[PDB]
């Protein structure tokens, strides 16, 4: 049932459940109590119902600084992918405040490159949903280097494909 | 008919050659010559007859039973292609119904429990395409890899796949050349390429490494990395070592890289990993040597012979339930179809010959 | 000041040499009201835009967003150098250990500021250097400051035939 | 071997100098099985593709498809030279007179091989030279072999400013 094709389908239903609920069930309750929505609930209300195609849903960090490798949430504290708004293509990231306060790290930076580079490639808008405490301090300079590679591909895009930031 | 002498190097340049059993022959040098040169005695049919070009040489694409067929195959080939490399391949757009059929579901099974049991990749293809229609090229040549055309939403798409049934789906000089110059064709015409991945590696032997695998296996890597046109990959089962890279990996520029739960994506097979890792923990106490080693094998295969590492580090966009594949490839090649990507200025590349 | 100068010397094909010694952005409620956020962006946008050879040398302090600004490799600077006295970190030790110790400092206020001054020394000793940035190839080399004039020469010699462009556009949309 | 070398020196703008002495393709059932037809094409495809100055000199033997391969004028070679001892023909005399005599040889086997050896001499005397190719301007000149180093110099001097391109394409589709 694991060594068996069926078992390995019923594994990837388990890790889909764990991935979509990365953030703990007090952290989500705290977010609601602050009148905020959760990053997924944001993505739905943007994109045309059913379009979503989530990329790097099973991403995980690779930092073992300051015992940050005690937990490696799937997604690494951002929800990224592609779909349609009003039946027109558009690539989206939604930072997850539930996960590590939503602090940016290396992986959860390199996801918001992958989306960018997919927009630039295809020629489609990027709608960036923002909700983060700041830099993931555990990952030191790493989580600066991620910011930089975003801020290079915000400039490269600039005037080419519309970039809209939704600060929440 | 006959195509003899230098002539043959016209049809060679040309994208696709169609040849009709028992009544069409190609040869640079006639049997007469090669007798009184090389003392060898050979008929026309064997020398260069349809079958012999289709299966052996890797020169022809198709061998039709009769002319009428052959003409029909040629009209089929045109169907998939644009008139010239400034237009995109003729479409009859349909919008596909992406609720999970009972065809779809069948995918969720058709990878057997035993790694070794084979299963026809021709299915996994025909699952995804329009009307389950696959128009295969070069069937008789390098069966261990499958190339051809169909449609997704009424739009042409090119298909490259490893075919477990043959050689286990291992890549070999012949499959790497057959696939390489299919991809390049699809790319130059702007037709998209969909790649299905089962591959345990490259089929060992001394021959292979004399003939020049090194150069002639490279071909396929070059073709993928060169390609602009939409590239969607799906790993069903096995993806080891370089032969993972080769098969339309992300590292070469493939847009969207899916992997089924069954996928195994790892430097090398677990016995031939456990070896090199544990060669001083399997040396200690020759007593119960194997008992450990086939332990450390059965931990390797449970730890690393799965999609999930290559997921964590975004080498495969998504691990997906095999049912879902004809949704992903749909709503992938929607986005893609405005892919815009190019390779540095240059009169031509320098791909290995 | 620096944004418009970088642009100028990237429009008229003049190589830019940076030198880096920046603790961070000036803290004030004026700076924020008067749009730092838009008007500090300009510098990042100039760096990333520019396609004439960029060579950066961090002399001393390079923390957080300011490190990124100052002709960092992330924004497509060619050759990034650092002296031994470069400190390249998310943010000052004090601020760092306030967030990544907060607990074991709140523990036993008996010796709070104390254990926290120790922790500040530790974090400075561990990460207040160019040796993690080095490891990850954010700075090409760590150099002996005397060797800053050689690297700049040899680097520009190579760099002159740099070919680099930004995707087709009528113009960018930089912060105003 | 030769295809990939020609490409290399046509990608990096290096002129190619050919020398031609080729009876034809190796006859075997291996060569054909192992895809001569695709893998001999590569050379023709490299020649015709290449847009850096091409200068060819036929020293001796140049028959059939092999003549075409070897940097012939048909595949867009600039300046084609031939020495007096160049033989440029569809195919060896013997093979030629076997097909374009077949009758008057089958006549009277009394002196078959004989009249056929004579015919072989004739056809060699008539067409086994560079004088029909000359007539039709397939080879610019017939030269005295000593004058092969002058023509190559003077020819390259001119040829250097050669401008030539192939129709717009992402890439070709050469035989693999
Ligand atoms: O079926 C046959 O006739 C024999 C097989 C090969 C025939 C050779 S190919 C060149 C030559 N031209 C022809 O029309 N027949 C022979």
């Amino acid at each position: 049932d694991i060594h068996t094709t069926a078992g390995k389908l019923a594994d990837l239903r388990r890790r889909i459940e764990e991935a979509t609920h990365a953030g703990s069930a007090r952290a989500v309750e705290k977010q609601h109590a602050k009148g905020k929505l959760t990053a997924r609930e944001r993505i739905d209300l943007l994109l045309d119902e059913g379009s979503f195609v989530e990329l790097d849903e099973f991403a995980r960090h690779r930092s073992t600084n300051f015992g940050l490798d005690a937990n490696r949430p799937y997604g690494d504290g951002v929800v990224t992918g592609y779909g349609t708004v009003d039946g027109r293509p558009v690539a989206v990231f939604s930072q997850d405040f539930t996960v590590f306060g939503g602090a940016l790290g290396e992986v959860y930076g390199q996801k918001i490159v992958k989306v960018m580079d997919f927009a630039l490639k295809t020629g489609c808008p990027v709608v960036g949903i923002n909700d983060s405490g700041g830099a993931r301090i555990q990952e030191g300079v790493a989580s600066l280097g991620a910011y930089g590679e975003i801020f290079r591909r915000n400039t490269h895009a600039s005037g080419v494909i519309p970039q809209i930031s939704l600060v929440v | 008919g006959p195509c003899a002498g230098g002539a043959v190097y016209s049809p060679a340049i040309t994208d696709f050659t169609v040849m009709v059993d028992q009544t069409s022959h190609m040869f640079i040098t006639g049997p007469d010559v090669i007798k009184t040169v090389t003392g060898e005695d050979v008929g026309f049919e064997e020398l260069g007859g349809a079958r012999t070009h289709n299966s052996t040489s890797g020169v022809a694409h198709h061998m039709a039973g009769d002319e009428k067929d052959a003409v029909e195959y040629v009209k089929q080939l045109l169907s998939y292609l644009p008139s010239n490399n400034l237009s995109e391949p003729p479409a009859f757009p349909e919008e596909a119904d992406l609720a999970v059929t009972d065809e779809d579901a069948e995918l969720d099974t058709i990878v057997p429990d035993s790694a070794n049991q084979p299963y026809d990749m021709h299915s996994v293809i025909e699952h995804v395409l329009d009307d389950a229609e696959f128009f295969e090229t070069q069937p008789l040549f390098a069966p261990n890899i499958l190339t051809g055309f169909g449609r997704v939403e009424g739009r042409p798409v090119g298909i490259v796949a490893n075919q477990p049934m043959q050689f286990a789906g291992c890549l070999d000089i012949t499959a790497s050349e057959k696939a390489a110059r299919f991809v390049r064709t699809c790319d130059a015409f702007n037709v998209p390429v969909l790649t299905f991945v089962d591959v345990p590696g490259f089929l060992p032997g001394v021959d292979q490494e004399h003939d020049g695998i090194i150069r002639r296996g490279a071909k396929l890597i070059f073709a993928y990395a060169e390609a602009t046109v939409p590239l969607i990959t799906v790993i069903t089962r096995k993806a080891f070592g370089g032969a993972y890279l080769v098969m339309g990996s992300k590292h070469l520029g493939a847009d969207l890289n899916l992997a089924w739960p069954t996928a195994q994506i790892a430097v090398m097979g677990a016995q031939g990993a456990v070896n090199i890792l544990h060669r001083r923990t399997i040396a200690d106490a020759g007593d119960d040597a194997e008992a450990t080693r086939a332990r450390l094998i059965q931990e390797y295969e449970d730890a690393l012979l799965n999609p999930y590492t290559a997921a964590e580090r975004g080498y495969v966009d998504a691990v997906i339930m095999p049912s879902d594949t004809r949704r992903h490839i749909v709503r992938g090649l929607r986005q893609l179809r405005t892919k815009r990507e190019s390779l540095p200025p240059k009169k031509h590349g320098n791909i290995p010959l």
